């Protein structure tokens, strides 16, 4: 089943909670990806220095 | 409808009808902690949890090779030290003494009732309990900490599935993991060859006959426990098998079954159906005759040993071959032995590897095993059962707490709902049972997300852990020393120790994780961290190996855990808040309410419903169509059956929700119009009314949700009237009340002085105070608000301050978001707020000499001495800068070794030489502020100087100026009743007299009462504080900073929108309109469409209305109207929207202008959080204030004075401020100190400031052409002492040039590379 | 390096020099004095393990 309304319409105590299983999963990649880029170009820049 | 009601009324839109109240915010740390007390004092004491649980544990000894044993009596809980006041200053840590009383019991070791000695004495000052305050803080060492709340995992049984990670064999669901609560833990593991394997909590692999082995068990009696038995006859055709029709249901037959006198039933190569398993129930056949061919795949159970032979022709549990059966064919053994065997279900995986293990006696595996965690031991056979039996099957190192022997047999299928703590031989081999159950497939594993199988710890569990652990220690200490010395010899008292007991409390508020400064910014942030609870700390999963399950919602947090609320950056998941309704259960579960729904109609009765036990009801919607009858409307209505979001029917709902506000936490619960917002941007917008700073003026918001008054009441700034009364002198320090004669005891009736707390130093360096808000002559009752703390407002929560805000692009001041601000927002002091720093100077010992504080220092000049006074400490109220001395402290030197160019110096001067240096304390540079407070301390048995007298004598004049004030009104009240009580004078008389000799004797107990409570009062002051070794005296010195908003502060919202302060623009930049009302603040409108926020806009239509009708209020009192006028304007406002409508109950003419007067500056809104108002509600508002309800409207430009093209929007929207000020983030130096080992700048001292160039900074430079500058920030710039000393040089006299210089991190690692014995030949 | 209170600070380094150098003196002062087989091979072990 989806979600019938929208935002101007305003969502229900339901509705709003299906919401939140792809927020939070969106914020949790933000904090992993600044350590898996950071460790990427540390692997690529220490081959290409000579 | 109380009074502190009658001053605001704040109109809500809620249609939804109220069943339950809001329950205690703080009463998961109050009823926790209250069980580990257990102040009440009956004959059976309720023992579940406390320090009452562990005197009862390991109160009797056993005295190893003696005959002493000690009962515990009981305890008692002893009055506390010191006042909450008095803590805060002295640093007593609030300590509470403990008394344990305990029976020294003698016997001369015969096992009789023999020369049995009874000595009975009670321990004084055994150890000290925490007794938190009444808000659930903890005072340790003058500094206010909280215990949080501990998610970890429920003690019981936890079946996993491994992904394929082990050998690729597809899903493995045999992964049996079992948890107890204090001990090693035993999981069970399968090999990829298809062999049960058990390991302890170590890095080893034992296997599964060998656990087995060491319980008891026998090969024969382990493989009846994994395959059942068969029986086996050889009659006839030289062999008779017993046929069960349920063993071949799903097996291909390759032999004949023909038997059965001429009826065949399968023949060669036919599969089973269930038309060939109904033809055998009407036969009834039991003898078939199978080849011995048939027979091979088979195994044995037990050892065949046959009675003529006399020998074992055939071992247990052994695989069958040809040569077995010419052994029992001339054996001619009756009865045959097998175990079963099933291709098609329940194969014998557990039945393999027994065979793959040794396992041929029990004593054997006793001491494998005891090899396996001890490698190299000697090989005993008494010594290592010891340690096998004590580690499973005995109470010491293995404690099951309850909740894990309730748990346990939720999982096995066991109907004992109370079990043993230590472990059973049918407890360990029922695991085994149900997991080849699993891997067969019946049955599936557990999620170890779910809530049913987490558990929520408390302040109370942890105190009681960490004082067993303790306990233990104590107790074993005692048993060493009472076992081999003489009960007359030893005294009780010196028997046992206390030094473990205290020395375990002081390092769990000092040396764990979960205890932690509390944060006191604003009444929001003082619950939400209280009712934190996290998964982190000790028995739990840290960070890193936390991965992506445990920092993931699951969907039954719904009403528990709160989804939305999360503290962003590495710890995502990890903290979670509670909810609003949130309540633990008997076990430590977290526990729901809910409404009970019937087939016909809605009852009353509200239950709280578990975790597990929510899949079986069907729980509804908490809005759904009622028709005034109790009885669900909708055709369809949104209802959750096993943890899934589904329609259902309307005659399926089982149970319905509380309120919606049930999923929210309370900060979550102050965002109007959340059901508007993303859930990415609720997560910020809690997270930007969490770190707030209370302005100067409070200003409550013009929209709320409901929850802002029932915050301010449960926290502890606010003032809350005990009492009820007449209010008889309220003050700006103090607030007496008179208690009523209805309400009150016979005797000190009217005794109750509310002294207000002034500008103290907080955690954070935040002002705090209380202002009073009630008059004298207005009487109050129970749960009445006196006076409000810091950001509060008439008992609303008043974070920050609300002004005109407009949505325009104004020349790009507001780029992506920033904030453009006008002057009138810093000219009326309106974010303006209080900072409190301290400052503290200790006197230290030194080896050379040891000195006091003294004012007169050498080498000083005279415009220090103005300001110091003659003491040493400087004047409360002066404006103390950069520079100026706080206190004098000399410091005695030797060898001062005058070189030659400081020997002319001395002389040109005259003054004559002084070797004390001048080591005084002083402001760092760009600290400013104003010296409010000055505390001093000296410890016991030093002589006070002129300073500790004249702050001492201030004290003790105010207690006694507030003790005779009170003594003064119950003197008047009491003579007042008594006049009342005779007829008048003019011109029984035996009862009078006695009513004159009754209040003489009543003002005589309160004046023997008043030196009692001034003597005790003096004798703490006058008692000194104990200070830590080596220190002499210790002052502290508080400043006062009054930091204005300045460009670069940081401003945000409630809905998540940050932003920084460009430039404050004049007022005649700002837009205005056609009246000439200018704008204070100006947002960009393009954060709209990605962070879709649509309750920001909403919330500023609904703003502007609530101003609007303000305005017409205030302008109708200027007119001098009838009061009838204004009761008819009111009812057009609160009766004529839907919600609640509350009038027609107050008083014309007081009412009236009290009502007016507070309603001038703004109407507060309530909009809940998932009940707000419709759009058409909003347009309806907009029309009473002869507002356009489009909400749009013209601004014309105050530079150009053109208007604009397009109609703007304007309103009010509450701002915050959050306490990211550019005073400590501004930072600049050019020249400073280094360090021994490696010659680097510094940072964190009086002077710092700098940059750390990082490997990446470096990758940046190297990708251009520059070669110069990388090389002189890293050599030149830094680790050069002879470099940077010929640079700065360079630089004065006007040439820019470089030298190449050596750097020094690398001379370091030349020097400690050739101490390893390598040569490095860097000259070449 | 002393600090406030008359207390100074000594390094990890400095701990293991001293343990060296007392060994090697009592090896050192060992040579003349007879020292069987027993002992012999254990005081040479002392200054192995430093």
């Amino acid at each position: 089943t989806p979600i019938t309304a929208n935002f101007r319409e305003g969502l229900n105590v339901l509705q709003y909670f299906i919401s939140t299983h792809g927020a939070r999963k969106g914020l949790a990649d933000t904090a992993l990806k600044t350590a898996n880029s950071g460790y990427l170009t540390r692997r690529l820049v220490d081959v290409a220095q000579d | 409808y109380s009074y502190t009601e009658k001053k605001r009324i704040r109109k809500d839109f809620s249609k939804l009808p109220d069943v339950m109240d809001v329950p205690y915010l703080l009463a998961i740390q109050l009823d926790s902690y209250r069980e580990f007390l257990q102040a009440g004092a009956t004959k059976e004491q309720f023992r579940d949890v406390g320090l009452h649980a562990a005197f009862k544990s390991v109160f009797p000894i056993i005295s190893y090779s003696g005959n002493a044993a000690l009962e515990y009596v009981g305890y008692r809980l002893g009055e506390p030290a010191f006042d909450v006041k008095e803590c805060v200053l002295r640093g007593v840590t609030f300590a509470v003494p403990l008394r344990v009383k305990v029976r020294l019991i003698i016997f001369d070791r015969e096992s009789s009732n023999k020369a049995i000695k009874d000595i009975k004495e009670q321990e004084v000052y055994m150890g000290e309990i925490p007794l938190m305050t009444e808000n659930g803080t903890f005072i340790i060492n003058g500094t206010e900490r909280v215990i949080v709340s501990q998610l970890h995992r429920s003690p019981g049984v936890f079946f996993d599935h491994d992904r394929g990670k082990t050998h690729s064999s597809g899903k493995l669901l045999y992964s049996a993991r079992i948890i107890p609560y204090r001990g090693s833990w035993l999981d069970f593991e399968f090999d990829p060859k298809d062999c049960v394997f058990v390991r302890i909590d170590r890095r080893r692999k034992l296997p599964a006959s060998v656990l087995l082995r060491a319980l008891g068990y026998s090969t024969e009696e382990i493989l009846n426990a994994f395959y059942a038995t068969n029986v086996f006859h050889i009659k006839g055709e030289t062999l008779n098998l017993e046929l069960v029709p349920q063993r071949l249901r799903g097996e291909v037959a390759s032999i004949d079954i023909k038997d059965g006198s001429g009826k065949v039933i399968v023949e060669q190569g036919r599969r089973i159906t269930a038309r060939h398993i109904n033809q055998l129930e009407k036969a009834g056949v039991s003898q078939l005759e199978v080849p011995f061919d048939y027979l091979i795949g088979r195994t044995i159970a037990k050892a065949i040993v046959h009675p003529a032979t006399g020998e074992i022709i055939a071992e247990c549990n052994t695989e069958l071959t040809l040569d077995l059966l010419a052994k029992v064919a001339k054996a001619q053994v009756v009865r045959i032995e097998t175990l079963y065997t099933n291709d098609i279900d329940c194969g014998p995986f557990i039945s393999d590897t027994l065979k793959i293990d040794n396992t041929s006696n029990q004593l054997e595996a006793l001491v494998e095993i005891y090899r396996m965690m001890r490698p190299g031991e000697p090989p005993t056979k008494e010594a290592a059962e010891t340690l096998f039996g004590n580690l499973f099957f005995s109470a010491e190192r293995y404690d099951l707490s309850a909740v894990g022997r309730m748990k346990f047999n939720r999982r096995i299928g066991r109907t004992e709902i109370e079990g043993p703590g230590v472990l059973s031989k049918e407890d360990i081999i029922d695991v085994l049972k149900t997991l080849v159950d699993i891997r067969n497939g019946k049955g599936i594993v557990d999620d170890i997300d779910h809530l049913g199988n987490r558990r929520v710890r408390c302040v109370g569990e942890m105190a009681e852990n960490q004082f067993r652990v303790g306990l233990v220690r104590v107790e074993r200490a005692v048993k060493e020393r009472l076992s081999m010395a003489e009960s007359e010899g030893l005294m009780p008292q010196d028997l046992i120790n206390a030094k473990p007991v205290a020395a375990a409390i002081k390092e769990f508020f000092g040396s764990s994780q979960l205890s932690q400064f509390m944060d006191q910014n604003n009444p929001l942030s003082e619950i939400t961290h209280k009712r934190r609870v996290s998964a982190l700390g000790p028995g739990g999963l840290t960070r890193e190996r936390a991965g992506f399950e445990v920092r993931d919602v699951h969907p039954t947090h719904y009403g528990r855990v709160c989804p939305i609320e999360t503290p962003e950056g590495p710890n995502i998941g990890l903290i979670n808040s509670l909810a609003t309704y949130a309540r633990t259960n008997k076990y430590g579960f977290l526990e729901s309410p809910y409404r009970v729904v019937k087939d016909s109609l809605v009852t009353d009765e509200i239950v709280f419903l578990s975790a597990i036990e929510e899949a079986d009801h069907v729980i509804a919607q908490a809005s759904a169509t009622l028709n005034e009858k109790g009885q669900l409307v909708d055709e369809l209505v949104a209802v959750r059956h096993l943890n899934e979001f589904t329609v259902k029917a309307p005659e399926d709902v089982t149970l319905m929700d509380v309120s919606p506000k049930q999923v929210v936490s309370v900060a979550a619960s102050l965002i109007p119009f959340l059901e508007h917002d993303d859930a990415n941007r609720a997560l910020m917008g809690s997270n930007m009314q969490r770190q707030a700073v209370p302005t100067l003026r409070a200003d409550k918001p013009l929209v709320g949700t409901g929850m802002e008054r029932n915050v301010a009441r449960d926290s502890g700034v606010c003032v809350v009237a005990r009492r009820g009364g007449v209010i008889d002198s309220v003050d700006a320090s103090r607030v007496v009340v008179r208690v009523a004669d209805d309400e009150v005891e016979t005797g000190e009736a009217g005794v109750d002085i509310y002294n207000l707390t002034k500008y103290t130093r907080s955690n954070q360096n935040t002002c705090i105070n209380q202002r009073p808000l009630v008059s004298k002559g207005d009487v109050v009752a129970r749960g009445d608000i006196l006076a409000d703390g810091p950001s509060t407002d008439m008992g609303e929560l008043a974070l920050g301050q609300n002004m005109r805000v407009a949505f325009m692009p104004w020349n790009g001041f507001n780029f992506e978001d920033s904030i453009c601000l006008s002057e009138r927002v810093v000219q009326e002091d309106r974010f303006t707020t209080i900072h409190i720093q301290e400052l503290t100077c200790v006197a230290r010992d030194t080896k050379l000499g040891p000195e006091e504080i003294t004012a007169d220092i050498p080498n000083v000049g005279e415009a220090a001495l103005n300001k110091l006074d003659e003491a040493g400490i400087v004047y409360v109220g002066a404006e103390v800068q950069a520079g100026d001395i706080l206190v004098g402290k000399v410091t005695p030197k030797g060898e001062t070794q005058l070189t030659p160019e400081e020997k002319l110096l001395r002389a040109i001067f005259g003054e004559k030489a002084s070797d004390v240096k001048d080591t005084s304390l002083r402001v760092p540079t760009g600290t400013k502020g104003t010296v409010i407070d000055v505390q001093v301390f000296t410890r016991d048995g030093v002589e006070r100087d002129s300073r500790a007298l004249s702050i001492e004598k201030m004290q003790l004049d105010q207690i006694r100026k507030d003790l005779n004030e009170e003594f003064r009104i119950v003197e008047g009240a009491t003579f007042e009743r008594l006049r009342a009580a005779l007829v008048g004078a003019k011109a029984a008389d035996d009862a009078l007299n006695e009513q004159l000799e009754k209040a003489q004797a009543y003002i005589s107990d309160r004046r023997q009462l008043l030196d009692d409570k001034f003597e005790d009062k003096k004798r703490k002051l006058q008692q000194g504080d104990d200070l830590a070794p080596g220190v002499l005296k210790i002052v502290k010195v508080y400043l006062a900073i009054k930091r204005r908003i300045q460009p670069g502060d940081k401003m945000a919202g409630r809905h998540g929108n940050k932003g920084v302060v460009s430039v404050i623009m004049p007022v005649e930049d700002m837009p205005h309109d056609a009246n000439g009302t200018p704008v204070d603040i100006v947002l960009n409108p393009l954060g709209v469409p990605s962070r879709m926020n649509v309750g920001q806009i909403l919330e500023t239509h609904l703003g502007l209305a609530a101003k609007g009708l303000g305005e017409k209020i205030n302008r109708m009192l200027e007119e001098q109207r009838k009061v009838a006028e204004l009761r008819k304007f009111l009812h057009e406002i609160y009766n004529e929207i839907g919600g609640r409508e509350e009038n027609l109950d107050e008083l014309g003419d007081n009412e009236i202008l009290a009502l007016a007067k507070n309603l001038r500056g703004g109407v507060p809104m309530a909009t809940p959080v998932f009940d707000g108002a419709k759009e058409r509600e909003i347009k309806a508002m907009l029309k009473l204030a002869d507002l356009p309800e489009s909400g749009q409207m013209r601004l014309f430009d105050g530079r150009t004075g053109n208007q604009f093209e397009r109609p703007t929007t304007v309103g009010y929207m509450y701002m915050l401020k959050l306490n990211h000020l550019v005073d400590d983030k501004m930072h600049a130096r050019s020249t400073g100190s280094y360090s021994l080992v490696t010659q680097q700048p510094l940072g964190g001292k009086a002077q710092f400031g700098g940059q750390r160039f990082g490997e990446m900074e470096v990758w940046a430079l190297e990708a251009y052409g520059a070669a110069y500058t990388l090389q002189e920030m890293l050599t030149v710039k830094s680790d050069d002492v002879n470099g940077r000393t010929k640079m700065y040089k360079n630089i004065v006299d006007g040439d820019h040039r470089m030298e190449a210089g050596m750097p020094e991190s690398f001379n370091v690692l030349i020097k400690e590379i050739r101490s390893l014995g390598i040569d490095i030949e860097l000259e070449t | 390096v002393p600090l406030d209170g008359g207390r100074f600070a000594t390094s990890d380094l400095n701990d293991l020099y001293r343990r060296v150098i007392n060994r090697n003196n009592r090896l050192k002062r060992l040579l003349d004095l007879a020292a069987p087989d027993i002992i012999v091979r254990n005081e040479k072990r002392m200054l192995q393990e430093a």
